[PDB]
């Protein structure tokens, strides 16, 4: 039931997503620089993260799955 | 039933759902050009061995196979391309001497740069 | 030192000359000079 909310969803946000294309190339940067190294998250939620999260594994992980390579 | 093999498929199994999940969510939002998908195949098309090109153009033309009298026929064009990339290894291609394997892995030639400007 | 250093030019010197009778000629005897302080430091090096 997923795909036909989907599919009416898909090009809702197309043209909505094509509009910006600047922001949206903003934002998505934000997103992943603040999850590659999750500095962000003392002050935000009291817990630091930043010293458990291995910042390699994740771009290994984000380049292996943009790749196609295991 | 020998975890040492599952994991390795259960990560595998993760990378390439995430790949084609991605892919999929991507051209919807984006719908694909009509006509470079022809691109991108003209770009895969460069990139295959000449070893195929006899098989290749006997698929055009209806000669080919069924089914798998193609499955038995890339095998030998397969084989020849391995043997091929195995005497290129060890005592050099199609034009080139000893002297040019030696100073092919001793890396005492930079790449031109003169020349590319 | 300064014998020493003289006779190590000295020893480039004619082992170049000797390698390339052709500019040998004393017409070159200039660019031998640019060739010879050249070879008494290091290599030369191109540009790839
Ligand atoms: C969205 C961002 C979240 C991605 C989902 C993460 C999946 C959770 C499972 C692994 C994370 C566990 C974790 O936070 O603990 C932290 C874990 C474990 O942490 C390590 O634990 C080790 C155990 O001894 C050692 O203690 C190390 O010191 C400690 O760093 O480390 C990481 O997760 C580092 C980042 C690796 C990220 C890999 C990509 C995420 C996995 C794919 C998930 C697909 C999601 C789509």
């Amino acid at each position: 039931a997923w795909q036909q909310s989907f599919e009416t969803y898909g090009g809702k946000l197309r043209e909505v997503l094509l509009g910006q294309q600047e922001a949206a190339k903003n934002v998505a940067k934000q997103l992943d620089e603040g999850v590659t190294y999750m500095d962000w998250t003392y002050r935000s939620t009291g817990v630091d993260l930043s010293a458990v999260w291995d910042p390699e594994l994740w771009i290994r992980f984000r380049e292996a799955v943009a790749q196609n390579e295991p | 039933p020998r975890l040492a093999a599952v994991m390795p498929d259960a990560v595998y199994a993760l990378v390439q759902g995430t790949h084609k999940l991605g892919e999929y969510a991507h051209d919807l939002v984006f719908p694909p050009t009509p006509e470079d998908l022809r691109k991108l195949e003209q770009q895969v098309n460069a990139t295959i061995p000449r070893e195929f090109d006899r098989v290749r153009q006997r698929y055009a033309e209806g000669k080919i196979a069924n089914d798998e009298q193609l499955s038995s026929e890339l095998e030998d064009a397969s084989f020849n391309w391995y043997r091929r990339q195995l005497r290129t290894s060890v005592v050099g291609a199609t034009d080139e001497e000893l002297e040019d394997v030696a100073v092919r892995k001793l890396r005492l030639e930079p790449p031109a740069l003169q020349a590319s400007l | 030192v300064e014998a020493a250093y003289s006779a190590y030019l000295r020893r480039i010197a004619e082992a170049y000359l000797a390698e390339h009778p052709q500019m040998a000629a004393p017409e070159h005897a200039a660019h031998v000079a640019r060739v010879v302080r050249s070879r008494a430091l290091g290599t030369p090096l191109s540009f790839d």
